[PDB]
RNA sequence: GAGCUAGCCCUGGCCAGGGUGAAGCUGGGGUGAGACCCAGUGGAGGCCCGAACCGGUGGGGGAUGCAAACCCCUCGGAUGA
RNA sequence: GAAUGCCGGCAUGAGUAACGAUAAAGAGGGUGAGAAUCCCUCUCGCCGUAAGCCCAAGGGUUCCUACGCAAUGGUCGUCAGCGUAGGGUUAGGCGGGACCUAAGGUGAAGCCGAAAGGCGUAGCCGAAGGGCAGCCGGUUAAUAUUCCGGCCCUUCCCGCAGGUGCGAUGGGGGGACGCUCUAGGCUAGGGGGACCGGAGCCAUGGACGAGCCCGGCCAGAAGCGCAGGGUGGGAGGUAGGCAAAUCCGCCUCCCAACAAGCUCUGCGUGGUGGGGAAGCCCGGGUGACAACCCCCCGAAGCCAGGGAGCCAAGAAAAGCCUCUAAGCACAACCUGCGGGAACCCGUACCGCAAACCGACACAGGUGGGCGGGUGCAAGAGCACUCAGGCGCGCGGGAGAACCCUCGCCAAGGAACUCUGCAAGUUGGCCCCGUAACUUCGGGAGAAGGGGUGCUCCCUGGGGUGAUGAGCCCCGGGGAGCCGCAGUGAACAGGCUCUGGCGACUGUUUACCAAAAACACAGCUCUCUGCGAACUCGUAAGAGGAGGUAUAGGGAGCGACGCUUGCCCGGUGCCGGAAGGUCAAGGGGAGGGGUGCAAGCCCCGAACCGAAGCCCCGGUGAACGGCGGCCGUAACUAUAACGGUCCUAAGGUAGCGAAAUUCCUUGUCGGGUAAGUUCCGACCUGCACGAAAAGCGUAACGACCGGAGCGCUGUCUCGGCGAGGGACCCGGUGAAAUUGAACUGGCCGUGAAGAUGCGGCCUACCCGUGGCAGGACGAAAAGACCCCGUGGAGCUUUACUGCAGCC
RNA sequence: CGAUGUCGGCUCGUCGCAUCCUGGGGCUGAAGAAGGUCCCAAGGGUUGGGCUGUUCGCCCAUUAAAGCGGCACGCGAGCUG
RNA sequence: UGGGAGAGGGUGGUGGAAUUCCCGGAGUAGCGGUGAAAUGCGCAGAUACCGGGAGGAACGCCGAUGGCGAAGGCAGCCACCUGGUCCACCCGUGACGCUGAGGCGCGAAAGCGUGGGGAGCAAACCGGAUUAGAUACCCGGGUAGUCCACGCCCUAAACG
RNA sequence: CCGAGGGUAGGGCCCGUGACUGGGGCGAAGUCGUAACAAGGUAGCUGUACCGGAAGGUGCGGCUGGAU
RNA sequence: AAAAAUGUUC
């Protein structure tokens, strides 16, 4: 049947994207924490 | 003169429609229609704050004139009488000799092509707008302002009308549609006559789908919910109220008055509503 | 976290074919005038049958599955909430 | 050495199940170390409203080639969506951006919030909506409305000419709209041609034929023609469109009024450029100087912003036109012509899927367009088939049980069973025909029945065309032929009677419940006078509603018909300027501490002093409640009648062994051979009862009952047959489970059910296909129960707080 | 209680004997026939249907007879549900 | 043709008296009610009196034994629309007349539908008395209804 | 071809009967009350409406076939 | 302007 992951690039960038993160205090902490961990990708990669 | 249907479906035997006999024009005036931003009953937070709202037919809001004192003395012709999806009453289209075109809600009797005017010196005539003080006692009025120059707020629904029962200072005594007796300021404008389309209350919606056309979504009884949902929730099988019948939020809904006791307009209400 | 799911908002799209034949209109009859009667035209409806489509009734299979809800037969809605 | 321990490694089950749709294969030739599996050819089968094609999303080089086969591929592999390497995506016109707005988002102003932040008019952003310039063919191994050829067009810039009060983010017009139905004319698409072109073919009995087979176009600027859309002209006045206005709006007057005119699209034609099959020869070439013609069918598409009807009354903004404002009228704008200029991104390939979402090359999920032919009443249905694409990435055998899916069946015909579950039956169309009841629509496809192919003959009307031929579309009558059977295949209701429940179409527990549950129109009560009540928020601000009592909220009831009784003592709510209680506060008699004292400080009575509660009334479609015992009638029996006790009042109409009845399978009646069910009654109703509505109700129901007909493998009662498995062989090769095992029966014993102890009995060693009684078999640290001073959801006149409100 | 699946049916039986029938007897208030009752006997047999989920029971039609129990109220790694 | 009388009918309007509720004043211990009472109302200020207001319904005197209509029935007043009707003159038509199964229409009250409205009155219902009881009469309340619109109903001691 | 009739299916009228149920009639001396006849002890009757063990009662309007 | 019911049989 219809499953949960229905990929959509625009959705992905407006929900989890760098700019969405920076706009809210929680998103900023998210980026902050992923940087402190040393992630290679603070945000999901999507092609646009 | 509500229009009955033959019972050629289950729902058509009760369904009555408006007769639309007074309408002379079936398309709104372009210069007067804005988009009606449908809400679905949801506030700027996104939340449903009035329940069971939405999904009704698309509408265009027609700009109505509740300030007929805007154009004192300038007479106008009744160009047309038109449908309005945003109210129970019919709206009249006015061609002011100014060349200005405005909509007003159509009082009963108002005939397409008659002249109406607004101001202290206006004839006491159907569809004229005078300040409350210049209208004779005993006159049936509608579209009544409640505070001077603030807009017609009373008796705008189909068939409604207030009656001028007497005067007392800068205020006239009005019997609102509710049967309340109120002091409204004499400088407040009203329009002589009752609102048209009295038959509006005799329309039998007919079927559930019709209600959905009006934007009215299904209403769920408290009795059918669970205790998480409603004071009437739960029970094994059917169950009576089991407490003072209450709203979803706890307050009692049978007789419990809720007008603010200390409201400053109390000084202006002579007698709470009838019946 | 509403890319699943629930509701609403905006803007688009879809609904084979067939059946029934409301009002109205016209003509005739009717009468003081009427109601109304009839015929034709008309093409209404959470109308009828039935694909797409949306469903998920009964049964069978499946049960370390093709599938963490599937398959077959059957069955409901299909201009509408 | 144990923790259902942790990690890893390796066992067991086991050469076991499986190898993923039962659409399907066979042979020859090639390649190569090796071939069922790669390439080629022939044959065969499967999709064909797709299993074909083209878009969008998503994916991201998977595209094309060359060389490869360790791993990936459920087998094999020489092949590949795999490994390596090289190559490939070309735009002013397609899509998006340099255009516009929608929800929404954001947000100079402004508002609010301990902080973080929340809002918010304009504005800005925001698309699959508006707007806007490219069509046909050729080319590559791989891209093409992108390169090339032909023929067209857009904007920007500059110039030339002509014309004009030019000039805007401002005014206005327009853009600009629903649903259903639909006219005319076209086109797309299709069918036929005895006409045109074509390599040919004559077979196996016939046919050299008006035979067969194949094809018979595509794009196109101006002009033109056909069809449509849009649109009055002028004058005078003007106070309105937040400045102005010659525009638009309003009034008058003259003319025009199905028109015409002006304009814009569609289609046809059109200089011109293309294309062009079968077959044959090796993607190509020939065919071919290919022909390119007539008739019909005909869109849902086009003219379009068409027409009508309806009620639920159907975006915005830019582009564009117009008006004037600053300004400027050497400008600027408009029109025509010319030259120049025209950017960034996408473009491969998959794309109903082996490349997307499902951990897999997963039988699942995935929006838009095209979707041919014939026949079947029609269609996107169904069968077959074109183009095109496939045979589903283990095979070969065998022909047991058993299972799946399927076919048939003597006699019976529901005897099966919880139940006709299931499976039969019925089945389209045309015609005849059709009941209770009913809300007059229906019930109704009721029920039931006849008809159905092919041939020949006569004839009726329709469309096209011309009024004719031809083609095409509805028919009508007569005579015949054949078969078991003519909707001869495929698709396509079994029906009736009668209760319960729910009016009805709808909705629901995604993944065990689709129902009688929720919803529903409709009814009542109730709150709400508008800065409404109510809801969300600390607030601002919203929703309510750009609504106004014919409206909005809440609550019960649930179409409709007929109805909806009595109890206001309690509880709720509503009313009640008295009375009683009542907090802070006021008041300050009177005490007290202290100090030489002035004084400073503490205590403090009456009395004044809200709501709330007390108290007085109202109120039931508010919460709710609607009796006991005893006696009595010319037989018994039973009580219309009385007596008495209690109550706030003692259950009314109607209904009643019920979705309710304990006793109970009540009693009587119907149906049956037989009826714990069913239906009709009775009424001592354990424990119906009137909007948690009472009693009915036509119609409706994948709801739940009872009965009959029809028909059946449901059954008596099983048999046979088909295929996919199971079985054998070659390939690949799991799983849970497992203290170790050299793992028998009885009768005992044993922690009370023993392969494992005793006694006896039986027993050569090891497998394979089978069955499940046992290993208290597996699985899940019982979901029941209890325990825990464990947890959570929910309730309230439990306790105690808090919001909110007074 | 780190799981021994619960009634009923179906299927498959197997055992007991306190015997329902069938075979053999004694006593009889056993004339015959037919009963009663007790004894021996478990070899074989012990029907189809209506009602109800039922076990059981009642009923219909038969029968030689329509036995009663045990087997985890036998039997869900056999089925039903 | 010219006149007349009349609650004939329909629509719209409008006038006063009275009852009720509300508001103001003034005012005190009762009021109300019956056969007599009680219920009820009243110091929370009733009744009685004055002023203002709201509302609905019915029209005193005239008024009659009267008038009109086919009947049911119709009563303040005004206007409009309209039917029937009598009288005079003896003008016109020239039997065109009478009755009337069906049909149609009208049809007091009560009732019913959908609305409105609602003062007074008042089935039902409550309470107080009476009574052996009192599901009645009498008393204090009181819902339909009585009123309006439209549409049904079509009854009667619809009687002379 | 028609055709007695037979059969299948569906209708209409009539008759008999049916648990139970509704009133009706009758039945020398049952039970409750006393509605009507006198002003029948509230004049009666009436159409209608609601209600009540029952006669009846009450409302609305009507009649006199009502006493004084 | 009526407090107050009833009555076996021929
Ligand atoms: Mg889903
Ligand atoms: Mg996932
Ligand atoms: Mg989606
Ligand atoms: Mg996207
Ligand atoms: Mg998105
Ligand atoms: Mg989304
Ligand atoms: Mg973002
Ligand atoms: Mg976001
Ligand atoms: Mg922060
Ligand atoms: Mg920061
Ligand atoms: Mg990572
Ligand atoms: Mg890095
Ligand atoms: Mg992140
Ligand atoms: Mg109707
Ligand atoms: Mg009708
Ligand atoms: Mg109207
Ligand atoms: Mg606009
Ligand atoms: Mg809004
Ligand atoms: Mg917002
Ligand atoms: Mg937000
Ligand atoms: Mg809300
Ligand atoms: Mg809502
Ligand atoms: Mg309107
Ligand atoms: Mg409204
Ligand atoms: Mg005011
Ligand atoms: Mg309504
Ligand atoms: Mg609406
Ligand atoms: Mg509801
Ligand atoms: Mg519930
Ligand atoms: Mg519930
Ligand atoms: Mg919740
Ligand atoms: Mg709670
Ligand atoms: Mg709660
Ligand atoms: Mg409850
Ligand atoms: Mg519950
Ligand atoms: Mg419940
Ligand atoms: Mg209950
Ligand atoms: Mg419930
Ligand atoms: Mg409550
Ligand atoms: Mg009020
Ligand atoms: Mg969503
Ligand atoms: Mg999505
Ligand atoms: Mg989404
Ligand atoms: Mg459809
Ligand atoms: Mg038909
Ligand atoms: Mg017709
Ligand atoms: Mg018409
Ligand atoms: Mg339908
Ligand atoms: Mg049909
Ligand atoms: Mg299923
Ligand atoms: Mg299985
Ligand atoms: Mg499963
Ligand atoms: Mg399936
Ligand atoms: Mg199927
Ligand atoms: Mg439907
Ligand atoms: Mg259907
Ligand atoms: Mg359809
Ligand atoms: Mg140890
Ligand atoms: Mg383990
Ligand atoms: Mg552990
Ligand atoms: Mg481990
Ligand atoms: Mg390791
Ligand atoms: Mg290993
Ligand atoms: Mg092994
Ligand atoms: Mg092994
Ligand atoms: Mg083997
Ligand atoms: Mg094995
Ligand atoms: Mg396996
Ligand atoms: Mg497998
Ligand atoms: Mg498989
Ligand atoms: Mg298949
Ligand atoms: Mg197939
Ligand atoms: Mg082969
Ligand atoms: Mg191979
Ligand atoms: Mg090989
Ligand atoms: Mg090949
Ligand atoms: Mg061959
Ligand atoms: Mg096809
Ligand atoms: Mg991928
Ligand atoms: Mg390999
Ligand atoms: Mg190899
Ligand atoms: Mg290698
Ligand atoms: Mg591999
Ligand atoms: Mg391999
Ligand atoms: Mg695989
Ligand atoms: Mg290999
Ligand atoms: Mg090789
Ligand atoms: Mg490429
Ligand atoms: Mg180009
Ligand atoms: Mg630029
Ligand atoms: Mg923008
Ligand atoms: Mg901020
Ligand atoms: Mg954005
Ligand atoms: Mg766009
Ligand atoms: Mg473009
Ligand atoms: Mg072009
Ligand atoms: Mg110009
Ligand atoms: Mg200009
Ligand atoms: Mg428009
Ligand atoms: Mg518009
Ligand atoms: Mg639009
Ligand atoms: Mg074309
Ligand atoms: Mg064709
Ligand atoms: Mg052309
Ligand atoms: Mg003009
Ligand atoms: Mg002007
Ligand atoms: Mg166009
Ligand atoms: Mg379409
Ligand atoms: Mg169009
Ligand atoms: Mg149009
Ligand atoms: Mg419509
Ligand atoms: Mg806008
Ligand atoms: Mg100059
Ligand atoms: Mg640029
Ligand atoms: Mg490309
Ligand atoms: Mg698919
Ligand atoms: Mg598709
Ligand atoms: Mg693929
Ligand atoms: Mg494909
Ligand atoms: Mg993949
Ligand atoms: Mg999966
Ligand atoms: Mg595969
Ligand atoms: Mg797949
Ligand atoms: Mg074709
Ligand atoms: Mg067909
Ligand atoms: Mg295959
Ligand atoms: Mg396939
Ligand atoms: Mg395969
Ligand atoms: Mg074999
Ligand atoms: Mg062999
Ligand atoms: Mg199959
Ligand atoms: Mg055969
Ligand atoms: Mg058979
Ligand atoms: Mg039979
Ligand atoms: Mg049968
Ligand atoms: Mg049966
Ligand atoms: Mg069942
Ligand atoms: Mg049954
Ligand atoms: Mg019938
Ligand atoms: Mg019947
Ligand atoms: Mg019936
Ligand atoms: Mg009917
Ligand atoms: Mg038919
Ligand atoms: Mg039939
Ligand atoms: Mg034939
Ligand atoms: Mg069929
Ligand atoms: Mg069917
Ligand atoms: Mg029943
Ligand atoms: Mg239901
Ligand atoms: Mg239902
Ligand atoms: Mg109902
Ligand atoms: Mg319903
Ligand atoms: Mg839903
Ligand atoms: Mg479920
Ligand atoms: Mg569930
Ligand atoms: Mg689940
Ligand atoms: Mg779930
Ligand atoms: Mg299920
Ligand atoms: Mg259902
Ligand atoms: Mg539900
Ligand atoms: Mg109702
Ligand atoms: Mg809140
Ligand atoms: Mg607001
Ligand atoms: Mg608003
Ligand atoms: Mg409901
Ligand atoms: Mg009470
Ligand atoms: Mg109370
Ligand atoms: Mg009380
Ligand atoms: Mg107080
Ligand atoms: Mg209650
Ligand atoms: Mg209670
Ligand atoms: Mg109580
Ligand atoms: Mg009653
Ligand atoms: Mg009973
Ligand atoms: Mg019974
Ligand atoms: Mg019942
Ligand atoms: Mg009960
Ligand atoms: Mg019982
Ligand atoms: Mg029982
Ligand atoms: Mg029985
Ligand atoms: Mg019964
Ligand atoms: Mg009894
Ligand atoms: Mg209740
Ligand atoms: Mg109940
Ligand atoms: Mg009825
Ligand atoms: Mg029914
Ligand atoms: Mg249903
Ligand atoms: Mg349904
Ligand atoms: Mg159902
Ligand atoms: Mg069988
Ligand atoms: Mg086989
Ligand atoms: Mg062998
Ligand atoms: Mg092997
Ligand atoms: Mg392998
Ligand atoms: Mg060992
Ligand atoms: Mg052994
Ligand atoms: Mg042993
Ligand atoms: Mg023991
Ligand atoms: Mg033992
Ligand atoms: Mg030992
Ligand atoms: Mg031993
Ligand atoms: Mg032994
Ligand atoms: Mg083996
Ligand atoms: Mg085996
Ligand atoms: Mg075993
Ligand atoms: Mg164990
Ligand atoms: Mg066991
Ligand atoms: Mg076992
Ligand atoms: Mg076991
Ligand atoms: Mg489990
Ligand atoms: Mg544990
Ligand atoms: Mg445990
Ligand atoms: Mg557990
Ligand atoms: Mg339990
Ligand atoms: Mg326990
Ligand atoms: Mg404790
Ligand atoms: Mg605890
Ligand atoms: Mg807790
Ligand atoms: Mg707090
Ligand atoms: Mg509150
Ligand atoms: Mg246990
Ligand atoms: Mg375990
Ligand atoms: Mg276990
Ligand atoms: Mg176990
Ligand atoms: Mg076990
Ligand atoms: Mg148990
Ligand atoms: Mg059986
Ligand atoms: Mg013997
Ligand atoms: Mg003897
Ligand atoms: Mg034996
Ligand atoms: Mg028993
Ligand atoms: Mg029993
Ligand atoms: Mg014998
Ligand atoms: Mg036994
Ligand atoms: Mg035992
Ligand atoms: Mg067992
Ligand atoms: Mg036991
Ligand atoms: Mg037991
Ligand atoms: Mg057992
Ligand atoms: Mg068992
Ligand atoms: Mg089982
Ligand atoms: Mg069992
Ligand atoms: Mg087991
Ligand atoms: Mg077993
Ligand atoms: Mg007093
Ligand atoms: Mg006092
Ligand atoms: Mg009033
Ligand atoms: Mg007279
Ligand atoms: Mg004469
Ligand atoms: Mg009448
Ligand atoms: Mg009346
Ligand atoms: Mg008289
Ligand atoms: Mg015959
Ligand atoms: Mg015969
Ligand atoms: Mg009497
Ligand atoms: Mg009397
Ligand atoms: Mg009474
Ligand atoms: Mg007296
Ligand atoms: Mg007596
Ligand atoms: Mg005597």
């Amino acid at each position: 049947m219809k499953r949960t992951w229905q990929p959509n690039r625009r959705k992905r960038a407006k929900t989890h994207g760098f700019r969405a993160r920076m706009r809210t205090p929680g998103g900023r902490k998210v980026l902050k924490r992923r940087r402190q961990k040393g992630r290679w990708r603070l945000t999901p990669a999507v092609r646009k | 003169a509500v229009k009955k249907f033959k019972p050629y479906t289950p729902s058509r035997r009760f369904m009555t429609v408006a007769d639309f006999s007074e309408i002379t024009k079936t398309e709104p005036e372009k210069s007067l229609v804005k988009p009606l931003k449908k809400t679905g009953g949801r506030n700027n937070q996104g939340r449903i704050t009035v329940r069971f709202r939405g999904g009704g037919h698309k509408r265009l809001y027609r700009i109505i004139d509740f300030k007929r004192w805007d154009k004192v003395g300038i007479p106008a012709k009744v160009a047309a009488i038109e449908y309005d999806p945003n109210r129970s009453a019919r709206i009249a289209l006015l061609h002011y000799v100014d060349g200005e075109k405005r909509y007003i809600i159509a009082p009963d009797g108002l005939q397409v092509g008659q002249q109406v005017v607004a101001g202290p010196d206006a004839p006491i005539q159907v569809g004229n707008a005078l300040p409350l003080r210049f209208i004779p006692v005993g006159t049936v009025v509608h579209a009544v302002e409640l505070e001077p120059k603030k807009g017609a707020k009373l008796a705008r629904a189909a068939g409604t009308s207030a009656q001028i029962q007497g005067r007392e200072g800068d205020y006239v005594i009005l019997r609102l549609p509710s049967g309340e007796l109120r002091k409204v300021h004499g400088e407040c404008y009203a329009t002589v006559g009752a609102v048209g389309n009295a038959d509006h209350k005799n329309i039998v919606l007919g079927k559930a789908g019709r209600s959905r056309w009006l934007g009215r979504r299904p209403h769920v009884r408290g009795a059918a919910m669970n205790p998480v949902d409603h004071p009437h929730g739960g029970g094994e099988g059917r169950a009576p109220r089991g407490r003072p019948p209450a709203s979803p939020w706890g307050w009692q809904t049978k007789g419990l008055k809720t007008r603010k006791r200390r409201k400053p307009s109390s000084r202006f209400i002579i007698a709470r509503r009838k019946k």
